[PDB]
């Protein structure tokens, strides 16, 4: 009889990619957002130059959604065991019951991990997306505050 | 750093200062060449061979 | 918040006179520079020149 290994997302060492935190009022809330502000340096300028000015810019970035899910069937044959109802007193039925009882355990022990492996996959999934290709950054970064 | 018999400064002021704001860094230098080409010349009897 | 906005303004003002410096030392010395190219052989005909 085969075992089943468990992972924990936190264990790994792709948590330090992303701040995860709880948050039990994620339901409700309608498109969430957050705010920048960044003030750009200035050098003075002499002579032909003319004088330029501090500068300052406001942002504002906006949420995704997204969600997970999985699937628990369990089978009639075995619900009316677990219950107690189709439950009659023998010594060959307790004997099911107790199987029922442990393979929905098993099932449950299964479906619970899968949202670690599922985060995990998650992470992956979304961080390649906004990576642009290194080819088309390098030379990017040589031009820049110039492409006036 | 030392250079042959000399020590001497190395420094980079991209990051510290020029960063993020736009004014140009003024050690891209801009050489200039200026190329030639004779369009239709032709060339004499003695000098014509495969 | 007007106050903090005229701090945080001057506080940048102000620290551009650095940075300006710092440029025109540069953009002075490129002009008083000549090519180490055309200087090295320069340097080994001193004193032939008459």
């Amino acid at each position: 009889c085969s075992t089943l290994s468990l992972v924990r997302f936190l264990e790994l060492g792709l948590s330090v990619a992303c701040v995860c935190t709880k948050f039990p009022e994620l339901s409700y809330v309608a498109e969430g957002t957050i705010q920048f502000e960044v003030q750009q340096p200035m050098i003075a300028r002499d002579g032909p130059h003319p004088a330029d000015q501090p500068v300052h810019n406001y942002m504002i970035k906006r949420l995704d959604r997204r969600s997970l899910n999985a699937a628990f069937s369990i089978a009639v044959e075995a619900l009316g065991l677990i219950s107690g109802e189709n439950l009659d007193g023998t010594h060959i039925s307790s004997a099911m019951r107790l199987r029922a009882i442990q393979q929905l355990a098993r099932n449950v022990q299964a479906v619970l991990d899968s949202f670690e492996r599922g985060t995990a996959d998650q992470m992956l999934r979304v961080l390649m997306e906004k990576a642009p290709p290194l080819s088309l950054l390098a030379p990017f970064t040589l031009y820049e505050g110039r492409l006036a | 750093v030392v250079v042959g018999d000399r020590l001497v400064f190395l420094e980079a002021l991209e990051k510290r200062v020029y960063q993020a704001t736009q004014v140009p860094y003024p050690l891209v230098g801009n050489l200039d060449v200026t190329f030639v080409m004779p369009l239709g010349v032709f060339k004499p009897a003695a000098d014509r061979y495969a």
